[PDB]
DNA sequence: GCCCTTCGGCGCCTTCATCTCATCTGCCTATAATGGGAGCTGTCACGGATGCA
DNA sequence: TGCATCCGTGAGTCGAGGGTAATAAGGCAGATGAGATGAAGGCGCCGAAGGGC
């Protein structure tokens, strides 16, 4: 299974978090199993239903 | 009189051992040594040119 | 640490060839991804994966950081042959060169 | 008969200037203490405890 | 510690009558613990001993680095100085130059 | 059996079926998980050498998936009490052959285990040490193989831990790198080969040759005296006559003395 | 029974102790087969260190 | 990078020249004296060497 | 200067054995493999380097010569099943007396 | 005085089968056994996310 | 928007000085590569000597 490298997860700027607009403390949350993520989303299919 | 005698205290190498990861000779006076010339050092060698 | 990431992938790859509640697969994925981080950069996150003597492993980010670390160490300044070392002694006899 | 005209360097740790290393040549001398010119001690810093 | 560790978890598994203080015990985590004391710790070090007011140096000397003492790194200007109250008690001027 | 030789499932015989089947996994799963607190349980006492306590619980969680397999209720006993087996088996297995750095068969792990556990039961009930050939008559075998198992149990140390009593340096600083090269010792060589081609000029060609073919020098292989005569069309107790020949003037003093320094 | 003579005189190189290990095998280069067959010297199956 | 990396916070500057895909000139003095080249001092120009 | 060992004894002049008192005839290969065993008694042999040094680096055979050369060892000299020639698996053959 | 060319003689030297001896890998054991041992943290200064409010 | 709150960086130069520890684990079947065996073929080496030019 995928991992993530900690030298862009973990440091003093997030890289990882920087990129994805999110933060460490809800990264770590994800990339260590303890909260979910929206990977993505049915816009059409939500519109019309 | 000292235990400070020069005698355990003159060491001197052309070819000894090196170390397994980096090739560079070990150190001490138990295995045959070799001086270290540090970054220090360095620094006055750039600036003789 | 490359030993605890073999057995932490060979034991997910058995748990997900199998068949076992998510529950447990999850659990192994987040051991691979700490196992992963240790071997990377150890006692980055949370206490330091420690082995016999309770001393923190030196992980690849541990042999490239500070004194100690080989950039500083044998890169900069290295062990050279040809070389002695002994106490010094006034030569007041002596010519300057 | 082999060191006949070959320089040969001196160096005392800590290293802080350009002249903590300095190039001499080197003359056989009895004992096991290396003989150092009274006039370069102050560039080397170097004392006789 | 570890012995009442281990003696607590052996007195369960036996049947009772069936157990004995000797089977209870094994002695092997003190002796363990006192070679761990002994050998490979810092604050029972090899004696240095050249003439004999080394050796009558080395003990009755008040050491501050180990388990429980603060490293040299860790260690602050203020630790390093002189108390009032050293007087009599620890001598101001035998100390390492180190 | 319905898949494979079988026919259209009707309306009653598929939905049904795969209702129950999913009912079945998700009833194993839920005393699976109900049951990996014995798993978390039991580990306690398995950790503090080799592996982590996590590693443990997992390898334990894996022992429980296989037991509740196996669990049969028409028996009559408690889950747990079956599951402990189990459990206790994973963890001593994965301990065996996963928790060395140097990996040992557990068939010769199991004896180590049982020399280390006579060994301190028969401490304390003596006094003192046990003798490796004491140690062998409660093995009922030859005390040199207790001595081989003894220096086999030992562990590797780390290259990177702090010698000193002060912290100034590593293990790995101390060690000798045995594969590098002297620097004395390949000048010498290329030296002797430069002696020995000289030997071999001042021989005759043919001869010089021969043994050159002979002992493999000019290339990889050593030729037996066949390949001599097929080289040079000629039998192969000739060949023989002349290697008599090369080493009847390689002992003459000449070469003998300006040699045989060499060493 | 191969060790110095209490009393006997040493410097730095003489040998102290006989101790002769098993030497396995390696490669014997073929100068060394040149070199026995010029003085009968024997193949030495032991390491002396 | 090659410079920045040995003097100070290694991992950081690692991580920033990784995701920026810097390309060293190894013109330097610290890289030259990494990399085993001639220092461009002194006698390492080419007016002299 | 005839090299002994336990009940087998050997003289280095005309190649030939005495086993417990009883002189006995060899093959010559086969001689010069016991005058590797007794000139490193004591000591484990290995099927390589008595390969490497009593025969000729040029043998192109396989490795279940040495065996049944062994073999022979043991029905000239060492008759019974266990035998002075212990063999090691993996780490080849030693000349030495049971304990 | 010995080369050119012989039968065969067991040896011997391999080589093919062809048998055993450790050595190692996978599987099964049914009263019940149901939630971490332990960790000691705090130098000095200095730039920056950070959880809330 | 503060604003404490913390969180990751820096902190010397050569030299005395080497290595410290638990636990329920046990029969049993199969297999597998190493090493023990026996048998048969392709020369070796001679034991004979042929012989003459
Ligand atoms: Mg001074």
């Amino acid at each position: 299974a995928p991992v993530t490298h900690i030298w862009y997860f973990k440091g003093v700027p997030s890289r990882l978090g920087y990129l994805l607009d999110l933060a460490p403390k809800d990264l770590e949350k994800i990339i260590y199993f303890a909260a979910y993520v929206i990977t993505s989303v049915d816009e059409e299919m939500r519109h019309n239903e | 009189k000292l235990h400070h005698l020069v005698d355990d205290k003159i060491h001197a190498r052309s070819t000894g051992p090196y170390s397994m990861i980096t090739q560079q000779p070990l150190g001490g006076k138990a295995q045959f040594g070799g001086q270290r010339f540090g970054e220090m050092e360095c620094w006055a060698m750039q600036a003789y040119g | 640490l490359y030993r605890r990431v073999i057995n932490r992938n060979n034991r997910l790859k058995r748990l997900i060839d199998l068949g076992a509640p998510e529950i447990i697969v999850n659990n192994e994925k987040r051991m691979l991804q700490e196992s992963v981080d240790a071997l990377f950069d150890n006692g980055r996150r949370g206490r330091p994966v420690t082995g016999p003597g309770n001393r923190p492993l030196k992980s690849l980010s541990d042999l490239l950081k500070g004194k100690q670390g080989r950039f500083r160490q044998n890169l900069l300044g290295k062990r050279v042959d040809y070389s002695g070392r002994s106490v010094i002694v006034v030569g007041p006899q002596l010519k300057l060169h | 008969e082999v060191i006949a005209e070959h320089p040969v360097l001196l160096n005392r740790a800590p290293t802080l200037h350009r002249l903590g290393i300095q190039a001499f040549e080197p003359m056989l001398v009895e004992g096991k203490a290396i003989q150092l010119h009274p006039l370069v001690c102050e560039a080397f810093n170097a004392d006789f405890d | 510690s570890r012995m009442e560790r281990v003696v607590r978890e052996r007195m369960t598994t036996q049947d009772v009558e069936a157990i004995t203080p000797q089977t209870l015990i094994n002695i092997r985590p003190v002796v363990a613990a006192i070679k761990e004391f002994f050998g490979t710790s810092q604050l029972s070090q090899f004696m240095d001993q050249n003439n004999p007011l080394s050796g009558l140096t080395h003990k009755r000397r008040l050491s501050a680095l180990g388990p429980g003492g603060l490293s040299r790194e860790r260690a602050g200007l203020e630790v390093r100085d002189v108390h009032p109250s050293h007087y009599g008690r620890m001598c101001p001027i035998e100390t390492p130059e180190g | 059996e319905l898949s494979e030789r079988g026919e259209k499932l009707p309306a009653a015989q598929r939905r049904d079926m795969m209702w129950i089947c999913r009912d079945g996994d998700r009833a194993k799963n839920h005393l699976l998980e109900a049951n990996l607190r014995l798993v978390v349980s039991l580990a306690k006492r398995y950790t503090g050498r080799g592996m982590a306590f996590l590693d443990l619980i997992q390898e334990g969680n894996l022992g429980l998936i296989r037991a509740v397999e196996k669990f049969d209720y028409t028996k009559g006993y408690k889950f747990s009490t079956y599951a402990t087996w189990w459990i206790r088996q994973a963890i001593t297995r994965a301990m065996a052959d996963q928790a060395r750095t140097i990996r040992i068969p557990v068939h010769m792990v199991e004896v180590i285990n049982k020399l280390g556990r006579i060994q301190r039961e028969l401490l304390q009930d003596l006094g003192r040490e046990p003798t490796p050939e004491e140690l062998a008559k409660e093995m009922d075998i030859t005390p040199e193989k207790v001595l081989e198992i003894q220096q086999y149990a030992r562990e590797p140390i780390s290259l990177d831990q702090t010698i000193g009593d002060e912290g100034d340096s590593q293990l790995g600083d101390f060690i000798e790198d045995s594969e590098a090269v002297v620097a004395v010792d390949a000048v010498s060589f290329t030296l002797l080969q430069d002696q020995l081609q000289s030997v071999l000029d001042t021989l005759s060609e043919r001869e010089a040759g021969v043994v050159r073919l002979r002992f493999g020098l000019t290339d990889g292989q050593p030729r037996t005296l066949d390949e001599i005569g097929q080289v040079y069309g000629v039998t192969r107790e000739r060949i023989r006559q002349i290697e008599s020949k090369t080493m009847s003037k390689l002992r003459h003093p000449s070469r003998s003395q300006v040699l045989r320094d060499y060493l | 029974r191969g060790i110095v003579r209490i009393g006997a005189e040493v410097r730095d190189g003489d040998i102290l102790v006989g101790k002769v290990t098993p030497k396995g095998e390696t490669e014997l280069t073929p100068e060394e087969r040149l070199l026995r067959a010029i003085f009968g010297e024997k193949a030495r199956e032991v390491r002396d260190t | 990078w090659l410079s920045a990396a040995s003097f100070q916070e290694t991992t950081r500057v690692l991580t920033d020249a990784a995701i920026n895909c810097r390309s060293d000139k190894l013109n330097g003095l610290k890289e030259n004296v990494i990399i085993g080249k001639l220092i461009p001092a002194g006698t390492g120009i080419n007016r002299y060497r | 200067v005839r090299l002994t060992f336990a009940d087998i004894e050997l003289d280095e002049e005309t190649h030939e054995v005495w086993k417990a008192g009883q002189p006995v005839s060899l093959s010559p290969t086969e001689f010069t493999l016991l005058r590797y065993f007794v000139i490193n008694a004591g000591t484990v042999l290995s099927k390589p380097k008595i390969l490497d040094h009593v025969w000729r680096y040029d043998f192109g055979g396989d490795v279940n010569v040495v065996e049944s050369y062994v073999s022979y060892l043991r029905r000239k000299i060492d008759t019974g099943e266990k035998r002075l020639l212990h063999t090691l698996r993996g780490v080849g053959y030693v000349l030495r007396e049971p304990r």
